[PDB]
């Protein structure tokens, strides 16, 4: 097979333009595919071979001779922040990599700690949960209950349409006879210089 | 005051750079647009009809602009020659160019391959007039055609062996596909096509120049006719005539089955005999053995008549033509054959010119008023063998379309290989053959009327 | 125009088989590769190709995996899924122009190969008892096997966080940044008859 890589996972763009990169792993021929996924929707051709559109709108254009593949949008709209796929047509096994747009922000995280009710400790379990309502970038969470834990699971969704800031929910999953650790603390660590720590004894 | 053998000579020479143009395109133009301009099928196919027969169009109407053109300082027929050869050579770069257009390549090529045409069609109707006046003296206006026709076959003999040598020379990476599952580039490719283009182009002026100072038109101004689409009272004289008509038909059915297979055998090469290095060598055998046997067809329609020389010559290209398709792509069956086929192509391009005066005592002897059917008959032959030829390229290229043809691709699927052989061995075996039945219809029956007509002539 | 119509999504048990149609129209099936997609969390994959006239060409992974077939008497192209497990994807049957490779249109549908079927169990989680500016309350969706729909009474602010695998089940959280607090309720919406709203009490 042939490693067609789009680098950036995540790309930002806000009105200006943007130019989503792919490296071939061979000489193509400047036979390379882009297609633009909306989420909830398939697929759809904006472009091929070089340069050549498919019934699509004129921002999207394209460029690249061999090994090395551009996709220039520079007029990016709201539905623009889509997720784009390069393929290749040279040979027989078809590959693609995966890259996305989004907008830009500011920064500022948050942090809540909230422990479990009194229905869920009825019913033999205790899931401690830390949202992490706005923020913008990328956020790790570790959790203490005076000792780290490998044992959380964490959620994100997308950026918001109006705030245009990502979240996060990390569930701390213990059992009833596992409840007496101590105090349990979520820390959040953001570009914002130090971690921020919520606990609950 | 006769022409010299040098104003002869540069007036054959400024005929070839176009028979150059000519085989250049008509043999590699369906190979650049679809694997190497990398364009849809349907919009090659789209392109090699309108360009041929666009073409055909403009050529009665550059006729009728060129029969009304006042005499010049320079000429009645050189200042287009000069004035549209710098602009005949720059569309004939651009075709060959392939433009970075987000949208509509098939636009960009629609406009060249035709504005071509037409630029040519103003370099070469004033060309053919030029005939007319160059002398005043018929042996010295046969001598010329003579040269003429000797330059027009060594260019097409050059126009396969420097755009074949030359764009075969550096190849390019081939796509692979479903088909095909279980340093050259593509720019390369395009690189020597340009070059090839370049080199055509710099031939083309370099022949204009030659032609300009090398012939004069001696200001004569002592004949009058009519011209190409004033009047069509005479096309319908010469399709009232017998052998004339059967003459016309025959050579058209014919033509358009060997520029059927000029048009689509370099993709039979490619893909379905395995030849994606070497077909140009192929066709340059083809092109050295019609210029080799045309001594040999000159020798065969005296020695054993003219009958038996369009009876065999047009078929001998049968057998080779259904061995081609039914041997598994052998080297040596494709290069006896390639010797084959060239000559037929020579025997089929031509025997019906040495036809050709036998029919016009057998019209002079019919019509005792004759202006212009010979110059009408041509014009009507040539038209259609464009018009026709665009027609059965376009057909065969969509037919590739439909059948699903991959751009470059290195094996085709079943269908596309099989409208390959139709389109070299079906098709082209049945022109010939509705080509022969037309020619068996011939009341003139060779020389043993029109040697009687030539009585007629020692009537008249 | 032309288009592909494809079954619904699908819930194979561990170890089925399972079969996803896609039907063709507006053009002849036989003389384009319809081809089978694979798109999991992370990127598209491709499975296979198939001619309707002709062979069935897969990749090396898919082998023994995937099994296309054509029916040609009803525009129908079927991709015939084995052993699962980890097969959990939305899969697409895009064909492919005859000339170039790529492919114009496209599919999609969902295969979750998984077991179980339970209905959620809904958590208040709400604050511990400190107050500066808006609070922040919560509603835990606990152990279900569908796709549920969670909605507060009116209030625009909601996070709805993506639903995660813990065993066999699904796990969902929702937040809510309010100002004031008077009352406010969580309700769960399911394909099950499990629409429990709860409402967020203190401490
Ligand atoms: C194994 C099979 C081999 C197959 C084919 C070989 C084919 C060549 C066919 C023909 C050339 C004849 C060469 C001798 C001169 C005869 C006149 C002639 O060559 O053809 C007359 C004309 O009627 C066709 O004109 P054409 O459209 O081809 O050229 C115009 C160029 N351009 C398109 C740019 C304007
Ligand atoms: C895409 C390219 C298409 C082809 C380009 C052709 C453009 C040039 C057209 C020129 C064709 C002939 O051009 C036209 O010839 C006639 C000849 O009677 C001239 O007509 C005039 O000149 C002659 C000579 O004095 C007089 O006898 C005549 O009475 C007078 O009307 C016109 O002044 C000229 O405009
Ligand atoms: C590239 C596409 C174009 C291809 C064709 C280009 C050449 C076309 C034929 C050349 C004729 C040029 O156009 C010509 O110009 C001169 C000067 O205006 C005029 O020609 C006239 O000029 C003088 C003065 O009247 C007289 O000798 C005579 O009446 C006539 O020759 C006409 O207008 C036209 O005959
Ligand atoms: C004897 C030979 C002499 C030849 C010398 C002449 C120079 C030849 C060099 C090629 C120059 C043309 O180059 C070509 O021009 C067209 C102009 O529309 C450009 O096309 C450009 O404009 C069109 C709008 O019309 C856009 O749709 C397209 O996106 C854009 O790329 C091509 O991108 C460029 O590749
Ligand atoms: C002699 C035949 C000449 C044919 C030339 C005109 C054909 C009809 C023109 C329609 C072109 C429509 O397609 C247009 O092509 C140009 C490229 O040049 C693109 O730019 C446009 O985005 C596209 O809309
Ligand atoms: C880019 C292309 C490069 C081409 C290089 C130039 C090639 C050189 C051309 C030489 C061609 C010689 O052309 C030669 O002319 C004489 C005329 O005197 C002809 O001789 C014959 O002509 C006619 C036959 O129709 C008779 O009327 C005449 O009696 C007889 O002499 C020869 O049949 C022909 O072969
Ligand atoms: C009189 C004026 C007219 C002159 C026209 C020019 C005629 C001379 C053409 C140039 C000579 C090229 O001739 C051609 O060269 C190539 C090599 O590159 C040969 O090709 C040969 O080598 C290749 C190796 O790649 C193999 O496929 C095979 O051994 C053989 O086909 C052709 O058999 C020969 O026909
Ligand atoms: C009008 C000019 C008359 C010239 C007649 C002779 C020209 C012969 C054309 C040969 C083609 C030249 O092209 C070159 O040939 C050599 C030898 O094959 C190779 O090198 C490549 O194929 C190519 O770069
Ligand atoms: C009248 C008789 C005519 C005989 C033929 C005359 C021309 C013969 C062609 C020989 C030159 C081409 O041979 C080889 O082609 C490739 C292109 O594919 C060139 O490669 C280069 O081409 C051009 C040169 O500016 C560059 O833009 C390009 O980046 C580079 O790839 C080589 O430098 C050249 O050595
Ligand atoms: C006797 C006189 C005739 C001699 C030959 C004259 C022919 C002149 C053609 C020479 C070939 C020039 O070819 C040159 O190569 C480079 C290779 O990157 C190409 O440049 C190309 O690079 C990339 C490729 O995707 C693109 O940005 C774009 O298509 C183009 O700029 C051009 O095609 C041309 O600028
Ligand atoms: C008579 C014998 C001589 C024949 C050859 C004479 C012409 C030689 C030119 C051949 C190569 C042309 O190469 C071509 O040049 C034009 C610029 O003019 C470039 O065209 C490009 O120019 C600039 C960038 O450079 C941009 O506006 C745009 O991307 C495009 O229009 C192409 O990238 C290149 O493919
Ligand atoms: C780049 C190649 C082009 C080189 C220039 C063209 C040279 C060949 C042209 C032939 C020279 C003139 O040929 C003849 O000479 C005498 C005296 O001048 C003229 O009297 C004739 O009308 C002319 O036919
Ligand atoms: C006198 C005028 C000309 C008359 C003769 C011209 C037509 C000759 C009839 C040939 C039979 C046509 O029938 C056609 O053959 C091809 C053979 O590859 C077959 O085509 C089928 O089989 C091949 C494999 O063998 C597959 O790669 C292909 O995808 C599939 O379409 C079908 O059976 C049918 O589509
Ligand atoms: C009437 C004209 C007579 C011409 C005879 C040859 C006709 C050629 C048409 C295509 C026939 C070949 O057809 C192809 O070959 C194999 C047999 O090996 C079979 C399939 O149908 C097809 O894939
Ligand atoms: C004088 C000429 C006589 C015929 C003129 C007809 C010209 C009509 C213009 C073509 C418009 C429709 O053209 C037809 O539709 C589809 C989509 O619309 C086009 O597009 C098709 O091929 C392209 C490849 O370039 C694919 O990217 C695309 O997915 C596919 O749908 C094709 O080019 C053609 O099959
Ligand atoms: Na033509």
């Amino acid at each position: 097979a042939l490693d067609i890589n789009s680098p950036e996972a995540e790309k930002n763009a806000k009105g200006a333009r943007a130019r989503i990169t792919c490296n071939a792993g061979n000489q193509v021929g400047s036979a390379v595919a882009w297609f633009n996924q909306r989420p909830g929707d398939p697929a759809s051709l904006l472009t091929y071979w070089a340069a050549t559109e498919k019934g699509v709108a004129g921002k999207q254009s394209a460029q690249g001779a061999s090994t090395k593949f551009s996709m220039s949008s520079a007029g990016p709209e709201a539905p623009s922040l889509s997720s784009y796929w390069c393929l290749l047509f040279e040979k027989g096994a078809f590959s693609f990599g995966g890259s996305k747009l989004n907008p830009r922000e500011g920064a500022g995280p948050q942090a809540s700690i909230l422990p479990p009710s009194a229905d869920l400790n009825t019913s033999g379990g205790a899931a401690v949960v830390c949202f992490l309502p706005n923020w913008y970038g990328n956020i790790t969470v570790q959790w203490k209950t005076e000792a780290p834990q490998s044992q959380a699971n964490m959620s994100w969704p997308g950026q918001a349409g109006a705030n245009a800031a990502y979240a996060m929910a990390a569930v701390l999953a213990i059992t009833k006879g596992d409840y007496g650790p101590g105090s349990f603390t979520c820390n959040a660590s953001n570009r914002g210089t130090g971690p921020f720590a919520m606990s609950l004894n | 005051s006769r022409l010299s053998v040098c104003s002869k000579l540069c007036y054959a020479i400024g005929g070839a750079p176009y028979q150059i143009t000519g085989c250049a395109i008509g043999f590699f133009l369906q190979i650049y647009l679809l694997d190497v301009a990398l364009l849809d099928p349907f919009y090659a196919s789209i392109i090699l009809f309108v360009g041929r027969a666009w073409d055909a169009v403009t050529d009665p109407t550059v006729g009728f602009l060129v029969s009304r053109t006042p005499w010049t300082r320079f000429g009645r027929m050189m200042p287009w020659i000069v004035l549209s050869t710098p602009f005949a050579v720059l569309c004939y770069f651009l075709i060959w160019y392939v433009p970075s257009v987000d949208q509509g390549k098939v636009v960009w090529y629609l406009i060249f391959y035709c504005c071509f045409q037409t630029l040519q069609t103003c370099f070469h109707v004033p060309y053919s007039a030029l005939t007319m006046f160059i002398s005043t003296e018929q042996k010295e206006r046969d001598s010329a055609t003579a040269y003429r026709m000797t330059v027009e076959v060594l260019g097409t003999l050059i126009g396969t062996a420097i755009q074949g040598q030359i764009v075969g020379m550096a190849n390019a990476p081939c796509i692979s596909t479903e088909i095909d599952l279980q340093h050259v580039s593509l720019q390369d490719l395009r690189n020597a096509y340009m070059i090839a283009s370049g080199v055509i182009c710099a031939i083309y002026v370099v022949c204009a120049v030659v032609l300009f100072l090398g012939v004069k038109e001696q200001k004569d101004t002592c004949r009058v006719r009519t011209e190409p689409m004033s009047f069509f009272q005479g096309i319908c004289m010469v399709m009232g005539h017998g052998p004339y008509a059967k003459l016309v038909m025959g050579f058209l059915f014919t033509s358009l089955a060997f520029m059927l297979l000029e048009g689509n055998f370099a993709l039979f090469c490619i893909y379905n005999l395995g030849f994606r290095n070497d077909f140009q060598n192929v066709l340059l055998v083809i092109m050295l053995s019609a210029t080799l046997a045309i001594p040999f067809w000159q020798w065969f329609l005296t020695k054993f008549g003219k009958k038996t020389a369009v009876y065999i010559g047009t078929t001998s290209v049968v057998p080779f033509l259904i061995s081609v398709v039914l041997v598994p792509s052998s080297l040596a069956v494709t290069y006896i054959a390639s010797f084959a086929a060239g000559v037929s192509v020579a025997a089929a391009f031509l025997l019906p010119w040495s036809m050709l005066p036998d029919v016009v005592d057998d019209f002079k002897v019919q019509n005792p008023e004759s202006q212009g059917h010979e110059a009408i008959f041509y014009s009507f032959y040539v038209f259609f063998t464009k018009f026709a030829s665009g027609v059965s390229l376009g057909v065969s290229t969509l037919s590739l379309d439909f059948a699903g043809y991959v751009t470059r691709g290195c094996t085709q699927p079943g269908e596309v290989k099989l409208t390959l052989k139709i389109l070299v061995s079906a098709a082209p075996i049945v022109l010939i053959i509705i080509g022969l039945l037309i020619f068996i219809s011939y009341p003139i029956n060779e020389e043993k009327r029109q040697g009687n007509r030539k009585l007629l002539n020692e009537q008249r | 125009a032309s288009k592909l119509e494809l079954s619904g999504p699908a819930e194979p048990r561990g170890s089925k088989s399972a079969q996803i149609t896609c039907k063709a129209k507006g053009f002849p099936e036989a003389r384009f590769w319809v081809f089978w997609l694979f798109q999991r969390a992370a990127a598209l994959d491709w499975p296979a190709a198939n001619f309707s006239g002709g062979p069935v060409q897969f990749e090396s992974r898919f082998q023994g995996n995937a099994s296309l077939k054509g029916s040609q008497a009803q525009a129908n192209a079927e991709l015939n899924i084995g052993a699962l497990g980890s097969s959990t994807a939305t899969y697409r049957c895009g064909w492919k122009l005859a000339n170039g490779g790529f492919f114009p249109s496209w599919g999609g549908a969902n295969v979750n190969g998984a077991a179980g079927a339970k209905a959620p169990a809904v958590y208040p989680v709400e604050i511990s008892g400190a107050g500066t500016g808006s609070v922040t309350l919560g509603c835990l969706v606990k152990g279900y096997n569908a796709k549920p729909n969670l909605t507060w009474p009116g209030a625009s602010g909601a996070l709805t966080f993506p639903s995660e695998l813990n065993g066999a089940l699904w796990n969902l959280a929702s937040a809510v940044t309010g100002s004031g607090f008077p009352s406010a309720t969580c309700a769960v919406g399911f394909g099950a008859a499990t629409d429990v709203d709860k409402k967020v009490a203190a401490a």
